[PDB]
């Protein structure tokens, strides 16, 4: 393996031999195995490139040093058997948690990508029994999947409620994920951050969504209008307005603090709502991988695809990989066993595609029954599940 | 004498267009930062190379010394021989077997002896300037590439494109370079004495099969390399096909000692049959 | 090269050596007519599925 | 073996139990706060009494019975180990 | 290590490239996994004498 | 005769991958159920029931 800090930083670099002692291969021993290239410091940090057994390694700041890892700091907090420590204030924060719920529905054309329309080969491929029927059926069923689990997920209010005109709520400021009339999208603008901020034949095709990108824009919209008007309430059944102060009170007693609390330091309160909401757009942006889950589930799939293009140009032990050569230069005894292990061979690839997406597709669902858990439960009411 | 190759010798492969994309290719190049052989062009008479696979000829040249090729399993008319010789008009490519003198001839413009000619084949002619070629002959047919540049080697990178596709089929081993002077005395022999010439060289190296990321811009042209087994850092950038590499740990690839010797064991086998009784009999 | 398509006038510009175009994963896009030295363009005939 | 490694874990059996005792001695002295910011020390009896209130008992039903409390906790944490070790 | 094999082996495709992703892809799962259910708290909290 | 042996251990390492692939996702499961425990029980006190 090699230990690299990027290319943009230097062109150092350290060479880890995992299963071997060097003795029978600066040098080190590890139970890794022996590193070459790095030196063995002392000082422990939190290790950002993970070599193996509780070793990292990093650059120095000159040079690639390896270390132990470091649990963090050490808070001996003092017990005793009559004393209390209690809170005088408290800061609200935000925090942005990410999810991914569904992915690109494909469809396969199975005698197109086997054989691009030869009759020899059709003919051929007729004798392997009913494998496209079965194929054909596996792809059907995760694409009626992806789209429940859009449905399951955002769908849950009845009706779409509408945005009171003065938008006044206390002091809060919600202009940063209300819908902005301006642009024609009509989304929010970190919502116009998170769809500028990810981007992304012989059969294959990409059957398109079916809630378009602009419906689920309205779903959203109904739910943040539904809990800022009416609280929970709006889950439960009939949607009954209450002032907004009014309902942050009530989750105040929800955390075990007197709503006096709330009215006497409501503008600090509010202050630091719009605060930690104005500083989340900026830290979206400059984390530089904040979005790795979305952006993971769009390269996996055109990555698959793209291999699945390519493995047409192996020959598979074939003399040629193009059909019509095979059947041009061969008599028909000899050009059989020809195609059979060009047929045979897309088939296999066919297959693994195929059961890597139903693999891949049983991920999503688990992610997106979470996804709807924590709709309901932290959207439309309020929790006690701890964390 | 010796001298490290920069990044050169890289040629296109395969005469396909390809535009703003990354192509790995395994093909017989010219490592890199190895080191070339380096001869002068004054006077002798010029020692025979072989041609193990394929042969990269660079030369720095500024009066038109060095004029051909003679290649072959052998200078004699025992085999057919190659025979390549540029001019100020033209090319004359021949194969004929032609048997040549113990020295090449320094051009008094031919010394050979008779000759069964199978091919022949003429065009427009070859021509401080570094001028390069690469010679291959793999598949039944003898390859040229070249390339003609502006200016030791420059670090500049720049690919040589196919010359000549030749189909004379003759097994190459062996091969030599033909020099020229003017009102220069020709003999069948001669000592290392020479004659006098301008100042010029040529360099020789031996190309190996290699595994290449070659790039390619928007027009088609191939602008970098890397080279896949020069160093561990190279070797990552072949797997993630990119020549920029994030911080982190790759899996390239594995190492394994190689077997140092063969041994073969079988036992004390002892029980001759009696061939020495029926040859050695005591009578017939 | 057999193959089955369209043909239009090509936009891109070929180096004078060269006689096939490829584009990501070996799909042949564009070729020069061996006769007049043009370069074509090739794009599947439409296909899909009901 | 014939190319099969196996590679071995990251984070040692070492660290693990240094997670875990960091675990257990913030539960012992700051309840549940250790968990939604900075730990505050707390009485055990009284952590335990907070508790009790969470199940619906009054607190006064644990400082009355802390003795005999505190002997079956200790009781069935003996116990625990005799059935882990019987148990086949 | 038969050389004539990885000749053969060579046209086959990328089977081997999808085989060794994926099972980096696991080992590095598995990382995660005692990392996000073990190091839930920050600070390494001493137990008093 | 090379041929046959290349595909048989090719697809034996290729069910030894999946079997693995599916295995993991079941662990994973598994540890997501812990890691719920621990926040859930350990760092607080929960009133689901059972
Ligand atoms: C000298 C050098 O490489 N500086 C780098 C630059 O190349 C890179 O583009 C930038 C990323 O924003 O980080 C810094
Ligand atoms: C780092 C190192 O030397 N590791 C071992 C060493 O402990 C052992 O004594 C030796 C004997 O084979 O093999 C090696
Ligand atoms: C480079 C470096 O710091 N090496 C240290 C060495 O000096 C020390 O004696 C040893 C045990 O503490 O740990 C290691
Ligand atoms: C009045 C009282 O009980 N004070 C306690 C003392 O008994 C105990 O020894 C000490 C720490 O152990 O904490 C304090
Ligand atoms: C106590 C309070 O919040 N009063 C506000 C008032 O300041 C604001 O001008 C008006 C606009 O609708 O709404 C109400
Ligand atoms: C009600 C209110 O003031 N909302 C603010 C707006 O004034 C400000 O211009 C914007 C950022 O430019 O952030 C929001
Ligand atoms: C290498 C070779 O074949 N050389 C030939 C020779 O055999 C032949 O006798 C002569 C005239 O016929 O022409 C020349
Ligand atoms: C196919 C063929 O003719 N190969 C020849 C080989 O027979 C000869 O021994 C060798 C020596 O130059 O050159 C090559
Ligand atoms: C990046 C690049 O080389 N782009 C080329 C440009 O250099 C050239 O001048 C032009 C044709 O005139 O075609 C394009």
């Amino acid at each position: 393996s090699v230990i690299t800090p990027g290319t943009n930083t230097s062109n150092q670099v350290a060479v880890l031999y995992q299963g071997v002692n060097c003795t029978e291969v600066n040098v080190f021993q590890t139970r890794a195995g022996c590193l070459i290239g790095a030196e063995y410091v002392n000082s422990s940090y939190e290790c950002d490139i993970p070599i193996g057994a509780g070793i990292c390694a990093s650059y120095q700041t000159q040079s690639i040093i390896a270390y132990t890892m470091s649990l963090g700091a050490e808070n001996s907090v003092a017990y005793s058997n009559n004393s209390i420590a209690i809170p005088t204030n408290f800061t609200i924060s935000v925090t942005t948690e990410i999810l991914p719920v569904s992915m690109t529905k494909t469809s396969v054309d199975c005698t197109m990508y086997i054989c691009g329309d030869s009759t020899e080969c059709s003919n051929l491929l007729l004798q392997y029994g009913s494998f496209c029927t079965q194929l054909k059926r596996a792809l059907t069923g995760i694409a009626v999947e992806q789209d429940k689990n859009t449905q399951e997920v955002f769908a849950q209010v009845k009706q779409i409620y509408k945005t009171p005109p003065i938008k006044y709520f206390g002091g809060f400021n919600f202009s940063q994920i209300l819908p902005d009339p301006s642009k024609p999208s009509k989304r929010s603008p970190i919502e116009d951050l998170l769809f500028n901020k990810v981007t992304l034949f012989n059969g294959l095709t990409v059957l398109p969504p079916l809630l378009t990108d602009e419906m689920i824009a309205q779903y959203t919209s109904a739910l943040l209008a539904g809990t800022i008007t009416s609280g929970w309430t709006f889950g439960a059944g009939p949607a009954l307005q209450i002032p907004f102060p009014m309902q942050m009170a009530y989750r105040f007693n929800g955390i075990g603090v007197t709503q006096n609390v709330l009215y006497e330091n409501q503008k600090l309160i509010a202050n630091q709502f719009n605060s930690a909401i104005g500083k989340i757009q900026d830290s979206l942006s400059s984390t530089p991988s904040a979005l790795g889950k979305l952006q993971d589930v769009v390269n996996h799939n055109a990555q698959a695809l793209n291999t699945l293009v390519k493995q047409l140009s192996s020959k598979f032990g074939a003399i040629s990989s193009v059909l019509n050569d095979i059947l041009s230069r061969l008599d028909p005894p000899e050009a059989e066993v020809q195609i059979d292990r060009l047929i045979t061979g897309r088939l296999q690839s066919l297959q693994t595609y195929v059961t890597q997406q139903l693999i891949r597709a049983a991920e999503i669902r688990a992610s997106a029954n979470l996804a709807a858990t924590k709709m309901s439960e932290c959207v439309l009411g309020q929790s006690k599940r701890v964390d | 004498a010796y001298t490290n190759s920069f990044t050169r010798g890289v040629y296109y492969p395969d005469k396909v267009f390809r535009s703003s994309v990354l192509h790995s290719t395994q093909d017989l190049f010219l490592p890199f930062f190895s080191n070339v052989t380096w001869f002068h062009a004054i006077h002798v008479d010029n020692p025979v190379l072989p041609f193990n696979d394929g042969v990269y000829f660079a030369s720095t040249e500024k009066s038109n010394i060095i004029r051909g090729w003679i290649f072959g399993t052998t200078l004699d008319s025992k085999t057919q021989s190659l025979l390549i010789v540029n001019n100020a008009t033209n090319v004359v490519i021949k194969v004929c077997e032609f048997q040549f003198c113990n020295d090449p001839f320094l051009d008094f413009r031919v010394y050979s002896s008779a000759n069964n000619c199978t091919f022949e084949y003429v065009s427009q002619p070859f021509l401080k300037n570094l001028r390069e070629f690469v010679f291959k002959n793999i598949d039944g047919y003898f390859k040229i590439y070249s390339k003609h540049t502006p200016i030791d080697l420059p670090q500049g990178f720049s690919a040589l494109e196919p010359l000549v596709d030749l189909p004379i089929g003759i097994n190459i081993t062996r091969f030599q370079t033909l020099l020229a002077l003017h009102r220069s005395y020709l003999t069948p022999g001669d000592s290392s004495s020479g004659w006098t010439a301008g100042a010029a060289a040529y360099y020789v190296g031996y190309l190996q099969p290699r595994t290449f990321l070659l790039k390619y811009n928007e027009n088609g042209t191939i602008t970098d390399a890397v080279d896949c087994a020069l160093d561990p850092l190279s070797e990552t950038k072949c797997t993630l096909k990119s020549f920029t590499v994030e911080k982190g740990i790759y899996q390239t690839s594995n190492f394994r000692v190689q077997p140092t010797e063969s041994i073969v064991r079988f036992p004390n086998i002892t029980n001759l049959c009696p061939f020495d009784e029926v040859f050695n009999a005591t009578r017939f | 090269l057999t193959g089955t398509g369209v043909l239009t006038e090509s936009n891109k510009k070929f180096l004078p050596f060269q006689q096939f175009g490829r584009d990501i994963a070996d799909t042949t896009d564009a070729v020069r007519d061996p006769q007049t030295l043009e370069i074509l363009d090739i794009t599947p005939c439409s296909f899909g599925g009901v």
